[PDB]
């Protein structure tokens, strides 16, 4: 999980 | 003839319309923006989903801020007379009201303005859908356990903005599965596009993202976080991807  | 109702958009034009997908994965080193691992899965999922909805899909990868504006300008200058609608999907880094080109930011208003009722006449009165997978800020959702005057239309009318996250919040993307929102959007369009109205499909996407996903991180600041999409509608009629 990563954020934009 | 018989009684006629006009509560839904005319979606029986010779073509459904264009589906422009801007997939920005790799960013210029000087911007300091990270590579968007998993966006490839999103772009492929969207291409297949919209192809099945009979849209003329055009996939564009790693576009600069100049190339995004040029593409949007050129597309808005095309003759959409025989097209029912217009769809644009933006997959990139972002901030509130901003989407990132590979070398810098573009105001979302600059992109959408090209399609205004007065600027793109062949799309006037037709639904213009903007699906945005990008952050809208840096907030994290911690979650919770469960007189009469009588021929004009507004230039901002007939637009739908399907944002991946609420205003001011980060948007989540899984490196292997793709983004939470796009995964959910494609799944709901595949199952319900021939059955439900678009706002109802988007409401199912809201539920899917809200219930089935939670972040996992070794960093406490980014662990166990939630997300809720944001449907922004300026539509004047109901939208069904099918017709009689």
């Amino acid at each position: 999980d990563e954020v934009d | 003839s018989g009684i006629s109702l006009d509560n839904s958009y005319k979606m029986d034009y010779p073509e459904m319309g264009l589906c422009i997908i801007i997939n920005n994965k790799n960013f210029h080193k000087s911007t300091g923006m990270t590579s968007r691992s998993g966006t490839d899965v999103d772009a492929a999922n969207l291409r297949e989903t919209f192809r099945n909805l009979k849209y003329e899909v055009r996939n564009k990868n790693d576009l600069t801020r100049e190339e995004i504006v040029e593409l949007m300008r050129d597309v808005s200058k095309e003759d959409h007379s025989k097209r029912s609608s217009f769809v644009c999907v933006l997959l990139s880094h972002g901030e509130e009201g901003i989407i990132f080109g590979t070398n810098g930011p573009v105001d979302l208003k600059k992109i959408t303005n090209f399609f205004r009722g007065d600027r793109c006449r062949s799309l006037t009165g037709k639904p213009k859908l903007f699906i945005i997978q990008a952050c809208r800020g840096t907030e994290l959702d911690c979650g919770i356990e469960t007189d009469d005057d009588m021929h004009k239309i507004p230039v901002e009318a007939d637009f739908l903005y399907a944002y991946s996250t609420a205003p001011g919040y980060y948007s989540w993307r899984n490196s292997k599965d793709g983004s939470w929102f796009i995964q959910s959007l494609c799944a709901m369009l595949k199952q319900y596009a021939d059955k439900l109205e678009f706002m109802h499909i988007l409401t199912r996407v809201n539920r899917a993202v809200a219930t089935a996903f939670e972040s996992f991180s070794f960093d406490a600041t980014f662990h166990a976080k939630k997300q809720i999409p944001c449907i922004v509608s300026m539509l004047t009629k109901e939208l069904y991807f099918y017709h009689h």
